[PDB]
């Protein structure tokens, strides 16, 4: 099984 | 908290089962922070350098799927815990901090952003204490200085009865 990006963080 | 985050998810259970089978990630990559899951656990990786960085822990020796199929790693330290994939496009590159500032910020999975002490090259103390299931999926995630310039990884939590009262971080130098 592969490593899922399922969201993201958006910094500022 | 000088520094702000906020947080977008980009899929659900169905497409996480999938393209964790296919290897293929067709969505648009963003952030300096990706959020990430497999089988069995949830974590986040930081983009530092064009390199996705995480917990060795949590993603063990597992491709990461990109838009070209699965990416394999780039860096796999077993024993400093640390694994990095090379950066899908899109993603935001931080840069290493430096500076040796020793106010940080913890940024978690769901996008709040703690105030840490920094007490030795991998250890911090939160300045107020936090449930540790709080802390849980942000394995991965950044400790920034003041100027959002990142200086380490977190790993885990140092806790006693469900509460954490500092953090086991990844310096960058590892890195
Ligand atoms: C990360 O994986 C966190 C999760 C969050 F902090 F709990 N990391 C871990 O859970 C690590 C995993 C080991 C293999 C490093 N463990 C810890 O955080 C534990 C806490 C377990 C508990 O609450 O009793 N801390 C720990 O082992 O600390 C020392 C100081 C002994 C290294 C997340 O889940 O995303």
């Amino acid at each position: 099984g592969s490593v899922v990006i399922v969201g993201r963080i958006i910094l500022s | 908290a000088p520094i702000t985050a906020y947080s977008q998810q980009t899929r659900g259970l169905l497409g996480c089962i999938i393209t964790s089978l296919t290897g293929r990630d067709k969505n648009q990559v963003d952030g300096e922070v990706q959020v990430l899951s497999t089988a069995t656990q949830s974590f986040l990786a930081t983009c530092v350098n064009g390199v996705c960085w995480t917990v060795y822990h949590g993603a063990g020796s597992k491709t990461l799927a990109g838009p070209k199929g699965p990416i394999t790693q780039m860096y796999t330290n077993v024993d400093q815990d640390l694994v990095g994939w090379p950066a899908p496009p899109g993603a935001r590159s931080m840069t290493p901090c430096t500076c040796g500032s020793s106010d940080l910020y913890l940024v978690t999975r769901h996008a709040d952003v703690i105030p840490v002490r920094r007490r030795g090259d991998s250890r911090g103390s939160l300045l107020s204490p936090r449930p540790v299931s709080y802390l849980k999926g942000s394995s991965g995630g950044p400790l920034l200085c003041p100027s959002g310039h990142v200086v380490g990884i977190f790993r885990a939590a140092v806790c006693t009865r469900g509460v954490a009262k500092a953090v086991d971080f990844i310096p960058v130098e590892s890195m």
